[PDB]
């Protein structure tokens, strides 16, 4: 006869992932912890009790089921994959949702004890087994917004016991009932996304001259801001209004600089206020923040013009 | 002929060199503008406190050029609790024509260079002329300057048609001082002035008989 | 990233655009017109253009005064600087055409200043005259003579 | 033309020269302050000294010449010139006018009128040096010092077995920069404790994950790495090792040169004006040289049609479209990319050893838009030669292929010879926007053996999971006015002694809006893994609705008969630094249980360190409240500091001021007078300026922008002349009642200059705290002391007494 009783761990471990970039992949340690554990899958085909007077063979194999893809709290896949699998034996890698790790540490020994060979689902036993470590790098996807994340990965990691009665017995749990196991063990990990997109200047000073009023009625001042990426995202930036505009110039994004002097902002030549750019690979691009100083209804009042127009880059 | 965008150049004590651009409105014959900086009693002090960096410079017809004013230890050898006055003037030399018995005219300009120390450096829209007061004299008026900056009055009047359009001689004001000015008595005299920037705002004075200022 | 836009600005107190090549000439002889009693050439009317940003007045914006070298033999005149060194002088008249003003006095404001729109035209008259010590003795010679007068526009 | 200088210039002649400028249009030699422009950009933002003097070097009979810009050795050192290859500026002394006659095509037109000094030079005479990239001769390397980067997340827990709450994470990254040699050691562990009624278990695991040294090399433009790291999944998979690694970097290379794009070739007639637009934006607009030309400097991000247009001097036109490939191994025509790596193979333990190897993997492209890429892996018991080329055919797409003849001599007397080949394909921009981003086909054998299979076969006896075939097609499709990102892909891998594994993953990023603002995103996906009998139909759904002040999210997922839904409310606060979410969920799994998840967080990006708290609870696991701290320090600098890192950090030094705000990550300083900005990239132009509007009223910043370019993992020095205090005039009254002469340097006890006296006690002292004693120093020695009261406010002329000692 061949009896199998699954006994799953109850460890809830945490780790702060830090502040990473989209192209950077953070590495983490998922340790094996010999703590409190609970039965999740019970079977009885042979006897139900034992007094230790019959011959019965023993084997103990570790069972680690880790997920490949995992959804976020906003619904994004995180392709978690192995660089080094440790001293385990990764098999059945043809599945799409989960890896299957194994370790044969106890596979041939004869016991002489009085025990319960098939425990009920309301049962707790002792587990003290130091195992090898395992490691993973979170390969982040292409599109991921800014902010903080609270991703939880579903994992069933727990020592099962195989009860048998003959010498040379080899039996593992079938993978579909091993992958249809309950969502017991969680992992509390947080990681901050600083975003793959960033500008290079971080402040824009446009050197425009000490000019006369005739050229102040229509002037052009240009400055180029270089945004450099290594991810194929599709950025979007909003020219946020910060100070008070004076003259209602219609559809054109007027930035009143003060003392009766407005000035529109011309991103890439046209007065759109927002543009649309697609990026396909690693590189950089240029955006000309042009400025036209026609903020005059022929009631001229000269003063120091020092307004502001902050552009914030939001990942859609 | 050359043209100047500044009606009074202001030189703040923070930066050691301001820019001052000139242009060439002529499109037929060139010119060479040479500049120097005088003082209150109007003399060409060649190696004074402030110096124009190009001493003589050729100007193409239709071109433009800048005259920067560098800094020496003698501007530190000036008072810091008040401002300082300087007279920036410049001449133009036209080319010698081939025609005989020709009389030449040089349409030149002299501008007021206002040195402002870094100790009394002002904000971009801080109108210090709001603090100005005017006292009544039996036969005229006297304006007072409590502010440490050089200000200039150009006209006084009761209504908007006679201050800057009447027959009135202007006067220059000095810091922490006063002077008398003969004018007709107005109940609400609005202060018509010219700032360091170049604009000409107007502001009202509401009094109690003898001394007045702003709201 | 904050992209604040800060500047400085001014307004062009300057000359107008109608009369750029202003050089007055004199088609008068020296051996005949300066050997008899009165020694004067005909007056040549020339104007001074002014396109400022405020045409409200004249003395409240521009204090016009003129300088240059003064004639030694003739008080109230300018040096000619040519073949007739000290023998001839430069006269100058105002907008009224009769006030023979001095080399260094300011222009008398309030009269003869027609504000043609936003401009300010100042007509002046100047004719070359001879010094009486060279006129009566008839020591003047015909030739080329180039004089230059400087007009400072010291603003307010 | 001769001028009228004969009348007057002034009262007297200034005796300089008066005819030379008139005929020669000559500039007067003096002290000018010009901006120097080299090929359209600027080598300095606020360039101070440009001297003009008259060259008396060349003797002649006429001796009438023009002056030129007397550039010294420091500004031609920072001009970006390649003085190493052209030593025509090395030998130049500051006494004579610096001629550039030894170089061809160099014209210097000094136009002092516009205030610019334009210098036009050919591209091969100088380095790259644009507006955002400092040249490699000027790299601000690191100062000596160490660094600590902590990541700790402690939390409590609640289970169904009794009572249990004790948990402490332990992550970290230490290291020390010693000149260009940079040490890095990342430690990660955990600390958990369990307290049940009848049992009290605890454990303490802590292990150094990686030990490595890396020194950046500018000459070779590649970073060596000594110590431990990994080899990426390039041809062979991920395999850990310890040793040396001369990897060709790409961040040391300019950002418009990264990746692949072909050089535009052709010889039409003259100095034409090139214009190349990708989607309505010019990527390159300049004047090519006369005759033959080839643009090696354009290697930017382009994945499709690009109408590279040439416009000549007369006005003639020619149009031709060229094609890019974007395959992972073809590079720039003329330059190489390589990986020279060697050492010992790391197993899983920290002290694990193994064989010694010497693997060289390089990629080089000839200039007929073709490229070969080779790999030569050789160890004492295992060799693997990899070679193959990749080339873009243009209009039918692009190809790439390689051969891999690996020989594996195991100790069981079984020599394993395997020749495995794989092919790569991609596709350009179609008119109806069809884009195949990657298309592989991996033909392997029964005897293929890479490095990771040989590592598992040498000491661990693993003999499974080798790929027979692996081929995927990945098309991607975008569409205007619909805004849906369609991307279907299907792969079918086959292992040894295991059957086929067909994959099917489709996705769509819908973008439209109904009763909300534009920016609402809808995500849908469908996954299907096909075995011989089963088909795992998985489907994840995404709904994201932003409203400016709010960003609600909804995520539905289904692994295997488990419909799991979640609804989120993640949003920032009014300042941008903080962010908080509140999210619930439902977990209805196949195992007869319905669970309810609840997750929330509250972050606070403080300038001293990042901090956050998280509420997380589900069914059978409850109320896990935690605190996550993540910050770092930099000791052995000027003074120590605390910050918000994964590499380089710039150290901004503002002495005397406690709370000045710096840009980048809005990092404020400390009581010691220092701060460290962390959101900077390596090798770029870093303009770290203080936010001039949010300064405190007691302090003032004179000059705010300083420039340098830091190396990868370097710490850079930037001094900041700032001042804290009031604006005063101390009218002194000595014991005899006198006033000392000029040069009386009023100095604080910390060693900072405050000002000097002009004539009678009108000394403008700046930056003084109320309640201190200063040191007025004339004749190079201390003579008297003063005493400032607390009562002193700004803009005063207070009666200050000077008590002597």
């Amino acid at each position: 006869w061949n009896n199998i009783v699954f006994y799953s761990l109850g460890d809830v471990n945490s780790y702060q992932g830090g502040n990473v970039v989209i192209t950077q992949r953070p590495q983490f340690i998922t340790s094996w912890r010999p703590g409190i554990a609970t039965v999740t899958w019970n079977q009885c085909n042979g006897p139900g009790f034992a007094d230790g007077f019959w011959a019965y063979y023993r084997e103990y194999i570790a069972w680690v089921v880790f997920p490949k893809k995992v959804m976020t709290q906003n619904g994004y896949p995180l392709f978690i994959e192995v660089h080094n699998k440790g001293s385990w034996s990764e098999e059945n890698t043809g599945d799409n949702d989960s890896y299957f790790f194994l370790k044969g540490y106890k596979w041939d020994e004869r016991a002489f004890d009085a025990g319960n060979l098939c425990q009920k689902p309301g049962e707790t036993t002792r587990l003290t087994e130091k195992f090898d470590d395992i490691i993973f790098k979170v390969a982040l996807p292409a599109d991921l917004p800014l902010g903080d994340y609270s991703v939880k990965i579903p994992y069933t990691s727990g020592m099962q016991r195989h009860f048998a009665s003959y010498l040379g017995a080899r039996f593992k749990i079938p993978y579909n009932v091993a992958k249809t196991l309950p969502r017991e063990n969680e992992m509390l990990f947080l990681f901050k996304n600083i975003g793959g997109c960033r500008p290079s200047a971080q402040s824009l000073e446009i050197k425009h001259g000490d000019l006369s009023i005739n050229s102040a009625n229509n002037h052009y001042a240009a400055q180029t801001l270089s945004v450099s990426c290594d991810v194929p995202a599709n950025i979007r930036f909003m020219l946020l209004r910060n100070t008070t505009p004076t003259y209602s110039h219609g559809k054109k994004f007027s930035v009143g600089l003060g003392h009766g002097w407005d000035s529109i902002v011309s991103v890439n030549g046209v007065d759109t206020g927002e543009t649309t750019m697609r990026w396909y690979k690693a590189g950089t691009q240029n955006l000309t923040i042009g400025s036209r100083l026609y903020g005059e209804s022929s009631k001229i009042q000269p003063g120091v013009l020092s307004g502001s127009a902050t552009l914030l880059m939001i990942l859609p | 002929a050359v043209s100047l965008d500044r009606t009074r150049a202001v030189f703040d004590g923070s930066e050691k060199s301001m820019t001052l651009d000139i242009s060439n409105d002529n499109k037929q014959l060139p010119y060479l503008a040479q500049a120097w900086i005088e003082n209150e009693n109007q003399e060409k002090i060649i190696t004074g406190p402030v110096i124009a960096t190009p001493p003589v410079q050729r100007l193409e017809p239709g071109a433009k050029s800048m005259v920067r004013l560098s800094t020496t230890p003698d501007i530190s050898k000036l008072p810091q609790d008040r401002e300082s006055l300087f007279y920036f003037n410049l001449r133009e030399i036209p080319p010698r024509s081939e025609k005989a018995n020709v009389l030449q005219i040089a349409l030149q300009t002299k501008i007021k260079l206002f040195y402002r120390p870094a100790a009394i450096k002002t904000r971009p829209n801080e109108v210090w002329q709001d603090q100005l007061i005017l006292n009544k004299v039996s036969g005229g008026y006297r304006i007072e300057n409590p502010t440490p900056y050089y200000v200039t009055v150009i006209g006084l009047g009761g209504s908007e048609k006679q201050a800057e359009e009447g027959e009135f001689e202007t006067v220059m004001l000095s810091p922490r001082s006063e002077q008398t000015v003969k004018s007709a008595n107005y109940n609400t005299p609005y202060l018509s002035y010219i700032n360091d920037y170049g604009g000409r705002p107007v502001l009202s004075f509401i009094c109690n008989g003898s001394r007045c200022s702003v709201k | 990233d904050v992209a604040f836009r800060g500047n400085l600005l001014d307004r062009p107190c300057h000359v107008s655009g109608d009369s750029l090549n202003k050089h007055v000439v004199f088609k008068t002889r020296a051996s005949r017109d300066f050997w008899y009693p009165p020694g004067r050439s005909p007056t040549e009317s020339f104007v001074i253009r002014l396109e400022n940003c405020h045409a409200t007045a004249v003395g409240k914006i521009v204090t016009l005064t003129f300088k240059g070298t003064e004639e030694a033999a003739l008080p109230g005149h300018l040096k000619v600087t040519g073949v007739n060194a000290g023998r001839l002088g430069i006269a100058l008249l105002d907008t009224d055409g009769s006030s023979l003003l001095k080399p260094g006095t300011s222009h008398n404001k309030g009269q003869g200043e027609k504000v043609t729109g936003n401009s300010l035209e100042l007509p002046f008259g100047a004719y070359v005259v001879a010094t009486p010590e060279a006129l009566r003795t008839k020591s003047v010679v015909p030739g080329d003579y180039e004089a230059t007068a400087t007009f400072e526009l010291t603003y307010r | 033309v001769e001028f009228n200088t004969d009348v007057l210039d002034a009262a007297d002649k200034k005796n300089i020269d008066f005819t030379r400028f008139s005929e020669a249009g000559y500039v007067l030699p003096g002290q000018y302050l010009l901006d120097v422009i080299v090929n359209g950009q600027s080598i300095s933002p606020a360039s101070l000294q440009i001297s003009f003097v008259e060259p008396q070097s060349s003797g002649d009979k006429a001796e009438k010449k023009l002056p030129q810009a007397c550039l010294t050795s420091d500004m031609v050192r920072l001009m970006g010139l390649t003085a190493e290859s052209l030593d025509k500026v090395v030998y130049w002394h500051d006494g004579q006018c610096a001629d550039f006659h030894g170089l061809p095509g160099v014209d210097i037109r000094p136009d002092t009128g516009a205030g610019v000094l334009r210098i036009n030079m050919p591209q091969a005479r100088l380095e790259y040096s644009d507006a955002t990239w400092l040249p490699p001769s000027r790299w601000d390397d690191g100062i000596p010092g160490l660094m600590l980067d902590y990541n700790l997340n402690g939390t409590v827990s609640r289970n169904y077995q009794g009572g249990d709450s004790h948990q402490f994470s332990y992550n970290g990254t230490v290291g020390g920069n010693l000149g260009p040699w940079r040490l890095r050691a990342d430690y990660q562990g955990s600390q958990e404790q369990s307290r049940y009624n009848g049992e009290k278990t605890t454990n303490r695991n802590f292990t150094w994950s990686r030990f490595y040294l890396f020194r950046a090399i500018p000459r070779w433009r590649a970073n060596l790495t000594l110590g431990e790291n990994n080899i990426n999944s390039d041809i062979f998979r991920s395999w850990s090792y310890t040793g040396a690694s001369l990897e060709s970097d790409d961040r040391m290379l300019p950002p418009r040169l990264r990746g692949y794009a072909p050089q535009i070739t052709g010889i039409a007639e003259t100095n034409a004006r090139v214009v190349v637009s990708q989607q309505g934006r010019v990527l390159y607009d300049s004047m090519v040289p006369a005759g033959p030309f080839s643009i090696q400097d354009l290697d930017s991000s382009v994945r499709g049609r690009l109408d590279v247009e040439v416009i000549e001097q007369n006005g003639r036109k020619k149009t031709f479209q060229v094609d890019t490939a974007s395959v992972p191994y073809l590079t720039r025509p003329g330059q190489v990319r390589y990986k020279l790596v060697s050492g010992r193979s790391r197993g899983y333990g920290h002290e694990t050893e193994g064989p010694v190897f010497a693997t060289g993997e390089a990629s080089w492209g000839l200039s007929n838009q073709w490229s070969l890429y080779g790999g030569a892996v050789l160890a004492g018991d295992y060799n693997a030669l990899a070679a193959g080329a990749g080339w873009d055919l243009g209009v039918p797409g692009t190809l790439s292929a390689d051969i891999t003849q690996s020989v594996a001599r195991i100790e069981g007397e079984r020599t394993f010879q395997g020749k495995s080949w794989r092919l790569s394909y991609s596709k350009r921009f179609d008119n109806a926007d069809a884009d195949i981003t990657f298309a592989g086909y991996r033909f392997s054998e029964r005897n293929y053996m890479t490095m990771e299979q040989y590592l598992n076969a040498r000491y661990r006896n693993d003999y499974s999971s080798r790929e027979k075939e692996m081929y995927t097609v990945t098309l991607n499709k975008n569409v205007a006015d619909w805004n849906t990102s369609f991307n279907l892909q299907y792969s079918r891998q086959t292992y040894w002694d295991i059957r086929k594994t067909d994959y099917y993953t489709v996705s769509v990023n819908r973008y439209f809006n109904v009763f909300g603002l534009q920016g609402v995103a809808v995500g849908l996906s469908a996954s299907r893994s096909k075995y011989l009998g089963r088909d795992n139909d998985s489907a994840y759904l995404r709904i994201s609705v932003p409203l400016g002040t709010g960003t609600a999210s909804y995520s539905g997922s289904m692994s295997n008969d488990r419909y799991v839904n979640m609804a989120g409310y993640t949003d920032t606060f009014n300042d941008g630094l903080d962010s908080y979410s509140l999210n619930a969920g439902l977990n209805s799994g196949g195992g007869l249980t319905s669970q309810r998840q609840i997750n929330a967080y509250y972050s606070h990006r403080s300038p001293l360190a990042n901090l956050s708290a998280n509420i997380a609870s589900l069914q059978k696991g409850y109320t896990s409240f935690g605190v996550s701290a993540s910050g770092g320090a930099t000791i052995t600098g000027k003074d120590a500091a605390l910050h918000a890192s994964g590499g380089t950090r710039l150290l901004v030094d503002t002495d005397g001021v406690g709370g000045v705000p710096v840009d980048g990550g809005q990092v404020v300083t400390n009581r010691w007078g220092t701060g460290v900005v962390t959101d900077i990239s390596s090798y770029y132009r870093n303009t770290t300026s203080v936010d001039l509007k949010r300064l405190p009223d007691d302090v003032e910043a004179t000059r705010s922008v300083v420039e340098s370019a830091l190396t990868e993992g370097a710490i850079g020095y930037r001094k900041f002349s700032v001042l804290k205090g009031k604006r005063l005039f101390a009218i002194l009254r000595l014991a005899d009642g006198s006033q000392p002469p000029f040069g009386a340097s009023v100095t604080s006890e910390k060693g900072r200059e405050l000002g000097m006296v002009a004539d009678e006690g009108l000394a403008w002292l700046s930056g003084v705290t109320p309640g201190e004693t200063l040191s007025v120093n004339w004749d190079g020695k201390i003579q008297c002391q003063v005493n400032v009261p607390e009562t002193a406010i700004s803009d005063q002329q207070l009666l200050l007494p000077c008590t002597p000692q």
